[PDB]
């Protein structure tokens, strides 16, 4: 919404392009940026036969969700802390994307006016 | 009793002749019935071989 | 007409209402009532979110790691 | 949708049978007290289509509005969805007003009745369906897509509010 | 024949008020508006020379033509109604009874007994009524579809059978 | 009474907005006397057989046989080689066949031109 | 089973043995148990009658054999005897080749359900195996026409073999 | 629909015609000529006939609406409309 | 796999039995509406069980038994794929029709 | 095949010296027995056609048509019983002789070995139908009907004769087995085009094809009912059986000159189906329907794909059972009402319960509900045509939609609605025409169970 | 079985919102004679219908009572356990 206004009714280059960004090396600006690591191995996703869109980094919690659920039968009112870890993982992973969105945003913000500063000093 | 005669002459004698049909004639043909592999858990065990699939290490445990 | 008429219609007056259709009616609306406040009290974190939405602006350039603007 | 859409269908039909095979709203009215069981049934189902929290419509319609909003669509795709929710609710309130509220714009012979046992029992199982099913099924079905956790608040609450004006 | 001047306005006034109750919906609101238009209808009840009322016709008929509801309340048995021409799938012509196997006719014995005398009643009546209708009709045929009465002695109304043996409106 | 409804071929002028409704001339109202008379006898003769118990089977409907005979037989005897008829004959004749001839020929030529050097999607097609 | 895994390879089946830590006992376990001993038991002994009756009088049926005859390539023009033999031999080989495509599709389809949502990564081997068979089938019998015959296929085989011969010399350069 | 017989219909129309404030109860008759016995005008005749329109539910053709004069033949008209005999 | 797929086959044939009895003209046309009630309600009753193992282990399969056409390379056979969508829709559909025609017995009776 | 030929010709003496009242019983029972004997012809090997004799052979294409003819013959026998009661015995036996002679020529036509022998009995069917159409017709126009039907078929028949005898002098034989086995590519020389042409319009004039179809509405709507079924059910298909035969040698010419007939047909059924929707006579619709259904067959044969040939065979047999049913259905209404106007007798469900069903799936088979063999033939044509050209789909898909449009239209305008009160002669539906429809419909669903027997030799 | 027709004396404009219709028309020298036909609908048991919020409020009184003792029961486990 707000970023939509800053691109459509504002400057498109100022806002990140959702289908193109990021456009800067993530290691650039973070010397020794540690890799977002995997908890559930390839065979974990493979043996669980998880679907691709839910085979993200949070899938390590997701397999735990089903396994309490597949063992909570009969009951369905159990299985609460399992998602509490999962949606929080998706909550923080969405923040990671959001942080990457703002990272590229202020990446575009900084360099454009830095180049504008060069355009001003010449 | 009417419910009972309903079951035998409309439900009970069916479940016999479908069961007779597929578990002796249909399953006797290859790939007639194919069942997906259940989601075997690293951490759970296999019933026939007794092999417990090794589970992954500690989760991030990001308790809210 | 034929034997079996029991519900007797009226003419411009409020019709008779057997208690059975009433008592279940407010019972069902009560049943559909107390279900959602019990669900509300038990799981208020369902209709409304359970995980906060951090504001974008408050994020400083540390996790953003934007190298300084002057250079 | 199959639950409550059907659920209001024979409830409307129960009104039609009781009120001498009439369909126009402009001849309904005053049926709240005189049509008790159907009145509750239609009242619930009218905004059950809109799906108040913790209902068949809640776990589907409210999530649908957020899901399209929390995704990559054309600018007008979302706006029709909120327009849908508002416009659907507006006449969802309308048909109650003409049917039960107001005054009985119906012929003087007061035949209006719903004492038939099959009438009550057929709809009765659809009260428990149209209200309980969304909760039980939602916890009975594992999620298929990534849940929408970090969300900028308003585009979820918008689905609930666009229903009430 | 031709629709008379005060007859045409009665037709237009008919559905115009049905349009009004379609618009007003509420009974009291309709009653208030129906009486207001009643006096409006009575505003120029006088017409004197017929040419003035023809112009008054044009404005009046133009009013009620636009006065239609977009979806006027058509009754279930109204032409185009929900229950209109609904049970025609059940009514069957009376002559089909003669095309019944004797078993069915015998298992409905009293009805076919009174059907037989009704069939007999059709015979002499048709005989008497046709020699009644031919001379009751003046030269040049029938000037109108109105059909002459059974004004003779011991005579049935001419051209009655299909009217009397009409498929009852509730065939069930 | 408002901006008036314009009559159309598939939705004609109503019985209200028609000028003849309020423009009833002495001869126009006079016309609705003999058309009623012929309808009266026409309705009469139908009743003299429809209500006739002696009559059995089906009575002839002159208009229906007039419609069928004119819709089936009397078109060629009334047909003329009029240039207009030949014009509509031509554009609805060889026209559409040449339309679909070119379309399918162009499609086939455009389709065929890539088969001989392997530029189509045919790998999973061994049925024809 | 009558069929063997060399013809129809069935991926091995594992059973994730449960662990119902929940207070309520599982409803499925005895629901399948009752279904077992109120329906299966009557039909098991009934089948035992059927299997034992088959053993009482077991007749025999064999498999029809076909002695190979000279091919259309070695057959004679305008000679209706030999080339008819090659014609029928070619048609039978077509029917067998049709069924080879059937089996590999059956094996491929069986793979997809076996791997479930992992069909994309765990069915590539069966897919490519069918792919090369289908490609070989396309240059084999496809495009011949409704009036296909041994001579018509031989012309197609010769046309393909001369095209690649010209291509091979072109590749030699 | 219950077997609505003419006796119910006959009572309803005369009651409504008595209910009609311009056809007073004491001056209402079974054969009430609206033009002569009751002295109403054409528009009131429309109001009378379309009052029983909504009051009875069924439809009165316009070519039969203006003809229908008296409550007795109002009763007979609805009598032949459904074909009541009891 | 002994339940579930077999149970679905039982559910979809018991609904045909009313038609088979109807065309056999041995059924009684009077209580047939009520006879239809019992069939649909029962067919719904056996529709719940195929859910139970899907909640339990989530197994899904395809039933293809009687081969109709060989059509050279493309064999044709009657085949039902029971997945998440099909499995839990049958009780939803079965419950709906049982209730709506339960209402329709009182409503649709004057014909 | 003389195990079918000899009993069939033996029907002539038996039907010609039977009793004055047993001619119907005797002819019906033994014709059905011939059908049962003909059912044994369903057996086919992998690809070898059953070569019973030098002059007779059959395969998976001839036998389904063979059974169709033999199974059909009792159906006009029972259909004609209605309107042939008011006739002398000698003339009645003459009618039976024409039908049996028509059957006998049909079996020899399908079982023929070489093309010339096939051609002789093929055309020979014109004579029995010419007498049937003209002598026993109903209206003045039937005289113009016979000439239109005769000359149209003959005008295309004679060029084929010249081409056929030309085959014998060039190839050396006209036997189908040798022609296919000694098949040689046909050059594109300007003479060879006419050579290709002369072997085509003979088959497509009686298909019928768009443009060259006017005899179809002028005969089927106008022939006696018994002649109407055999004309629509089988006689049109005589072009189909020939075209699968003659196409074995006429290659690769079909690639070029199929076009002028292809879109002539492709615009054809859509055009014809439009005429069906806007008819006024009952039998005129089914006649116009028959050419519309026959039109997709023309595309099926000409496109020369194995899938289309199977679709051609299935649609061929399915249409025969259908078109016979609707023509029988129209005859039932025409008899009581003594006319064939569509809206003359609308709304007869209230008086004709079983007929309204016999309307119902007969039209539904005309709509081709799944999995009726009509679609199995129709869908196979679609896949073959789509593989030929993608843009094909819109046309005949639109056609089978306008096909759907009318195929309920007479159902609405004959059964749905209110009876005509002046009509009072619709009596109780006699079991004869009633059971006639049963014998029409049950084989359709029976063949639906195991269609694998009617896809022809390409299956 | 009774099909009885009640008294007309109870059904004129009184006891109904038809007061205003009777006088507002009477303000412009008019009379409303058909309000008595709709007097029963605007009176008797058919009058005084609950509001829309009150329409959904039906069953709240017992629903609220069931709700509070249910969450009181909810507090029961977290205290007793
Ligand atoms: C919702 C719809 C809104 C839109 C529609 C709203 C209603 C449309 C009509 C509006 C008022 C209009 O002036 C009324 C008209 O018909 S004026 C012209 C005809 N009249 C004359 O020119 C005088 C001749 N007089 C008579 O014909 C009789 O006096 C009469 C029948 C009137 C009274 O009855 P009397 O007992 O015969
Ligand atoms: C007052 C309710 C919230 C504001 C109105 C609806 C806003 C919908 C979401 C904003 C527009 C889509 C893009 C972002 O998200």
């Amino acid at each position: 919404g707000a970023h939509l206004a800053r691109r459509y009714l504002g400057d498109a280059s100022k806002e990140p392009d959702p289908l193109r960004m990021p456009t800067f090396p993530p290691d650039y600006g973070f010397p020794e940026r540690k890799e977002r690591e995997m908890v559930a191995t390839q065979q974990e996703m493979n043996d669980a036969q998880l679907m691709l869109q839910q085979r993200d980094y949070c899938a390590h919690y997701l397999i735990q969700l089903l396994k309490c659920k597949r063992d909570s039968f009969p009951n369905f009112l159990a299985c609460k802390h399992e998602q509490h870890d999962w949606d929080y993982c998706e909550h923080l992973d969405y923040v990671k994307r959001m942080k990457e969105f703002e990272r590229e945003r202020r990446l575009l913000q900084r360099k454009k006016r830095r180049e504008q500063r060069e355009a001003e000093m010449a | 009793y009417r419910h009972s005669i309903f079951a035998v002459t409309h439900v009970l004698i069916p479940v016999w002749i479908i069961h007779y049909y597929l578990k002796y004639h249909v399953t006797a043909k290859p790939y007639t019935v194919v069942e997906r592999k259940p989601r075997i858990f690293p951490g759970d065990t296999i019933l026939e071989t007794g092999e417990v699939i090794p589970l992954m290490k500690e989760f991030p445990d990001q308790h809210h | 007409a034929g034997g079996g008429v029991h519900i007797e219609p009226r003419y411009r007056q409020f019709p008779q209402l057997t208690r059975s259709q009433l008592i279940q009616a407010e019972f069902f609306s009560a049943t559909m009532w107390f279900w959602i406040l019990w669900r509300f009290w038990h799981d208020s974190d369902a209709v409304l979110g359970h995980f906060p939405y951090p504001d974008p602006s408050q994020w400083t350039d540390e996790e953003l790691g934007i190298l300084p603007d002057d250079e | 949708h199959a639950f409550f859409k059907a659920m209001l269908f024979m409830c409307s039909g129960s009104i039609i049978h009781s009120l001498n095979d009439e369909q126009d709203i402009r001849k309904m009215g005053g049926l709240y007290k005189a049509m008790p069981f159907t009145t509750t049934a239609l009242i619930i189902g009218s905004l059950a289509l809109t799906g108040m929290p913790y209902l068949t419509g809640f776990y589907s319609k409210d999530l649908i509005i957020e899901a399209v909003n929390m995704s990559y669509t054309n600018a007008w795709a979302l706006l029709m969805t909120l327009i849908a929710t508002s416009l659907t609710a507006a006449y969802s309130t309308r048909i109650i007003f003409f049917a039960f509220l107001g005054k009985p714009r119906f012929p003087p012979l007061v035949l209006i009745n719903e004492n038939n046992p099959l009438l009550i029992n057929s709809i009765k199982r659809l009260l428990i369906g149209s209200i309980f099913a969304g909760f039980i099924i939602s916890n009975n079905i594992p999620p298929m897509t990534v849940p929408n956790t970090t969300m900028p608040l308003y585009m979820k609450m918008t689905a609930l509010i666009v229903t009430i004006m | 024949a031709y629709l008379t001047h005060q007859q045409k306005v009665l037709r237009l006034y008919k559905r115009a008020l049905r349009h009004l109750e379609s618009w007003c919906v509420h009974r009291d609101k309709y009653r208030y508006f129906a009486c207001l238009m009643r006096a409006r209808f009575d505003e120029h009840k006088n017409e004197k020379d017929m040419v003035k009322a023809t112009q008054l016709l044009r404005q009046a008929e133009e009013e009620f033509w636009y006065g239609q509801h977009p979806q006027p309340y058509i009754f279930p048995e109204s032409p185009g109604g929900t229950s209109y021409e609904r049970y025609e799938c059940y009514k069957v012509p009376e002559w089909c009874l003669d095309d019944w196997h004797p078993s069915e006719k015998a298992m409905y014995p009293d009805y076919f007994a009174k059907r037989e005398q009704w069939k007999r009643l059709r015979r002499e009546s048709w005989e008497r009524e046709v020699k009644q209708l031919q001379e009751e009709t003046p030269p040049g045929g029938p000037r109108t579809e109105a059909l002459p009465p059974a004004r003779k002695e011991g005579d049935l109304p001419p051209l009655w059978w299909h009217i009397v043996t009409r498929p009852r409106e509730r065939p069930m | 009474s408002f901006p008036k409804y314009k009559p159309s071929r598939l939705a004609t002028l109503p019985a209200t907005l028609d000028p003849a409704e309020y423009d009833i001339s002495p001869e126009t109202r006079k016309a609705q006397a003999e058309r009623l008379a012929i309808r009266s006898r026409l309705k009469r003769e139908y009743l003299l057989q429809y209500n006739d118990p002696n009559r059995l089977g089906v009575i002839e409907d002159p208009a229906l046989i007039r419609w069928t005979y004119a819709r089936s037989a009397n078109i060629y005897p009334n047909f003329r080689p009029t240039p207009k008829t030949s014009l509509l004959g031509a554009l609805f004749g060889i026209g559409p066949l040449f339309f679909w001839y070119y379309v399918f020929k162009t499609d086939r030529d455009k389709k065929e031109k890539l088969i001989q050097e392997g530029k189509l999607d045919q790998t999973f097609n061994i049925s024809y | 089973d009558s069929w063997d895994k060399d013809v129809y390879p069935e991926p091995p089946r594992r059973t994730p043995a449960p662990a119902p830590q929940t207070s309520l006992p599982n409803p499925v376990t005895y629901l399948t148990k009752i279904f077992d001993l109120l329906v299966d038991r009557p039909v098991t002994l009934a089948r035992e009658f059927i299997e034992q009756q088959h053993a009482k009088n077991r007749y025999y049926y064999y498999h029809r054999e076909f002695r190979r005859v000279p091919d259309i390539t070695e057959c004679e023009e305008k000679d209706i005897l030999c080339m008819f033999e090659a014609e029928m031999q070619w048609r039978r080989d077509y029917k067998v080749d049709q069924e080879i495509v059937n089996i590999i599709q059956e094996r491929l389809k069986a793979c997809q359900q076996r791997e479930g949502e992992s069909y994309r990564q765990n069915c590539a081997k069966e897919l490519e195996q069918f792919t090369q068979v289908s490609k070989a089938f396309q240059d084999r019998y496809s495009d011949l026409g409704a009036h296909y015959s041994a001579r018509k296929c031989l012309a197609k085989q010769k046309q393909r073999m001369l095209a690649e011969r010209k291509a091979a010399k072109e590749a030699a350069a | 629909a219950p077997p609505l017989t003419l006796e119910a219909i006959k009572d309803r129309v005369l009651y409504v015609l008595k209910l009609y404030d311009k056809i007073d109860p004491e001056k209402l008759s079974v054969n009430s000529h609206f033009m002569k016995d009751l002295g109403l005008d054409s528009l009131d005749q429309v109001e009378i006939i379309m009052a029983m329109e909504d009051e009875f539910g069924f439809e009165i053709p316009d070519i039969d609406a203006e003809k229908l004069m008296c409550p007795q033949e109002i009763v007979d008209y609805i009598a032949d409309k459904k074909d009541v005999y009891e | 796999m002994n339940p579930f797929a077999s149970l679905t086959l039982t559910t979809l044939i018991i609904l045909t039995i009313p038609i088979m009895m109807s065309n056999s003209n041995i059924y009684k046309t009077n209580l047939y509406p009520n006879y239809v009630k019992t069939t649909v309600s029962y067919a719904f009753t056996l529709s719940l069980v195929p859910l139970l193992m899907f909640m339990h282990t989530g197994q899904e399969m395809i039933i293809s038994n009687w081969h109709w056409m060989t059509l050279q390379t493309v064999e044709l056979s009657l085949s039902f794929k029971m997945d998440y969508f099909s499995v839990m829709f049958i009780p939803v559909a079965l419950f709906v029709t049982w209730s709506i025609m339960e209402f329709s017995m009182w409503y649709m009776h004057s014909d | 095949m003389l195990k079918i030929i000899i009993p069939t010709t033996m029907l002539l003496p038996m039907t010609w010296m039977s009793k004055h009242n047993m001619i119907w019983i005797n002819a019906t029972v033994h014709s059905l027995l011939i059908s049962l004997i003909s059912l044994s012809l369903l057996n086919q090997l992998g690809e070898n056609s059953l070569n019973f004799s030098l002059t007779f052979f059959s395969d998976s294409l001839s036998a389904p048509l063979l059974v169709l003819t033999t199974w059909l013959l009792p159906l006009m026998l029972m259909a004609s019983q209605s309107h042939l009661s008011k006739e002398t015995t000698t003339r009645k036996k003459l009618y039976i002789t024409m039908l049996i002679l028509l059957q006998l020529f049909l079996i020899m036509t399908f079982t023929a070995t070489e093309l010339i022998l096939f051609y002789i009995l093929f055309e020979a069917t014109l004579v029995p139908t010419l007498i049937i159409i003209t002598r026993w017709g109903n209206q003045t126009e039937r005289l113009n009907a016979g000439l239109y039907f005769l000359f149209y078929t003959l005008a295309g028949s004679l060029p084929l004769l010249v081409a056929l005898v030309y085959i014998q002098n060039t190839t050396g034989s006209l036997n189908f087995l040798i022609i296919h086995y000694w098949s040689h590519p046909l050059s594109n020389s300007w003479s060879n085009i006419f050579m290709w042409l002369a072997c085509i319009m003979a088959f497509m004039v009686k298909m019928p094809l768009y443009g060259l179809h006017l005899w179809l509405p002028k005969a089927h709507v106008e022939a006696p009912i018994a002649g109407s079924m055999v004309l629509a059910a089988v006689l049109l298909k005589l072009g189909g059986y020939g075209m699968m035969r003659i196409t074995t040698i006429l290659n690769p010419l079909t690639n070029y000159m199929a076009y002028p007939f292809l879109m002539l047909s492709m615009w054809g059924m859509i055009m014809t189906s439009s005429i069906c929707l806007r008819q006024t006579d009952l039998k005129s619709l089914i006649a116009y329907s028959s050419v519309s259904h026959m039109a997709l067959v023309i595309v099926a044969i000409m496109i020369q794909t194995p899938w289309s040939f199977m679709g051609a065979t299935a649609l061929m047999i399915a249409h025969g059972l259908t078109s016979s049913m609707l023509f029988c259905l129209a005859n039932t209404n025409y008899e009581r009402v003594h006319s064939r106007t569509m809206i003359l007798a609308r709304g007869l469900q209230t008086l004709l319960p079983l007929m309204a069903t016999w309307w119902l799936m007969a039209s539904l088979t005309n709509l081709a509900l799944p999995p009726s063999i009509n679609l199995i033939g129709e869908l196979f044509i679609i896949t073959a045509s789509f593989s030929w050209s993608n843009i094909t789909i819109i046309l005949m898909g639109m056609n089978m939609m306008i096909t759907a449009l009318y195929s309920l239209y007479m159902l609405i305008t004959t059964q749905r609605g209110k009876y005509t009160h002046h009509i009072n002669n619709i009596k109780a539906s006699f079991t004869r025409e009633n059971a006639l429809m049963a014998l029409h419909i049950l084989p359709l669903l029976l063949l639906t169970l195991n269609p694998k027997m009617i896809l022809g030799p390409l299956y | 079985s009774k099909m009885e027709l009640p008294d007309y004396k109870q059904w004129k404009i009184e006891g109904t919102p038809l007061e205003t219709v009777q006088e507002k028309l009477a303000a412009r020298g008019l009379r409303d004679p058909w309000g008595r036909n709709e007097a029963w609908r605007y009176s008797g048991g058919f009058a005084n219908n609950v509001s829309f919020v009150g329409a959904l409020l039906k069953g709240f009184k017992w629903g609220f009572a069931a709700f509070v003792v249910a969450v009181g029961a909810e507090y029961y486990l977290e205290s007793q356990n």
